[PDB]
């Protein structure tokens, strides 16, 4: 309807319900919006302008949701890919390894557990072809980045290709 | 010790009652045991490699290991007893040798055969994949130290 009436853009709504509203509810919302098949995809087609213009909540976006949800999102919206994959790229650059406890682990206490994220890049090769060679890429352009070792305590993205064999 | 080494390298009963007959076989800690060449070729190794004369207690452990390990044929040569070094330790001293005296890519062969001929001992390395509970001895991993340094 704001498209039709086109008096204010549909940007300026989204970003008054975001500080409106409870985050945590919509963002789940906006996901399986994402996703519904058109009934008259031009309402997708405003979200995903409007994350992409706003990084802050995709910041969120992907932190909170479970993984196979963003997997079927970004393989709906090849759009959000390249994004993605940067967010979590710069997410495992703040990791530290411990030699006494064998596990990656984070400074700050809000830094992405090794779990969370061998489970998201576990579901995001778990998915159409268009988008496993995308994460593979993505993945050992950033081994060989950070030194091209084939041994573990060294790199966390040659710990990641090894835990997906 | 060179000159004791080629003297142990060179090889009756009488109805009476002798002394040797009730002298008692003599302890590790009494002056009268002497090990055979090769227990004794290891000391002079050993004792040769502590003071910082590697190159020289390199030739002597390779020649200790082609005595130990060339013995199919002749009369056997054995290793040390088992209050000295077990037979990978002796392995490692060698390549410790062959690193100071600036032989490193002998110091590597030597490694390398040392893991091929355990093999079947070493621990298959699945619990790296999986990461206290699993058991490696010391000398598999002080060999990759060694053959790091190299």
């Amino acid at each position: 309807e704001v498209g039709k009436a086109e008096a204010e853009r549909p940007a300026r709504f989204l970003s008054s319900l975001w500080e409106r509203l409870p985050q945590n509810n919509f963002l789940k919302v906006i996901a399986v919006a994402l996703l519904q098949p058109p009934l008259s995809g031009e309402g997708s087609q405003v979200l995903v302008h409007w994350l992409l213009g706003n990084s802050e909540v995709f910041a969120a976006f992907c932190r909170a949701l479970p993984a196979g949800l963003l997997t079927l999102v970004t393989s709906r919206h090849p759009a959000l890919s390249p994004v993605y994959l940067g967010l979590l790229t710069d997410w495992g650059q703040r990791l530290h390894y411990d030699l006494q406890k064998g596990i990656w682990v984070g400074t700050e206490s809000q830094d992405v557990p090794w779990e969370e994220l061998h489970n998201r890049f576990q579901s995001l090769c778990q998915a159409p072809p268009p988008l496993k060679d995308k994460v593979l890429t993505a993945l050992e352009t950033c081994k060989a980045q950070d030194g091209d070792f084939e041994v573990p305590g060294l790199s966390i993205w040659t710990d990641l290709l090894l835990a997906l064999r | 010790l060179e000159l004791l080494v080629e003297a142990l390298n060179v090889p009756a009963p009488q109805f009476l009652i002798e002394v040797e007959l009730l002298l008692p076989p003599p302890d590790l800690a009494s002056p009268l045991h002497c090990g055979t060449q090769s227990q004794t070729k290891h000391i002079l190794a050993s004792r040769c490699l502590q003071t910082g004369r590697a190159g020289d207690a390199a030739e002597h452990y390779l020649d200790l290991l082609a005595l130990l390990l060339d013995s199919s044929e002749p009369r056997f040569s054995p290793p040390p007893s088992p209050p000295g070094p077990c037979m990978p330790e002796v392995f490692l001293e060698a390549a410790v040798a062959l690193i100071q005296a600036g032989r490193a890519q002998d110091a590597l062969t030597l490694c390398e055969e040392l893991l091929s001929r355990t093999s079947s001992l070493l621990p298959k390395m699945s619990r790296l994949w999986e990461d206290e509970l699993p058991y490696c001895p010391l000398w598999v991993s002080a060999t990759h130290l060694l053959q790091g340094q190299a």
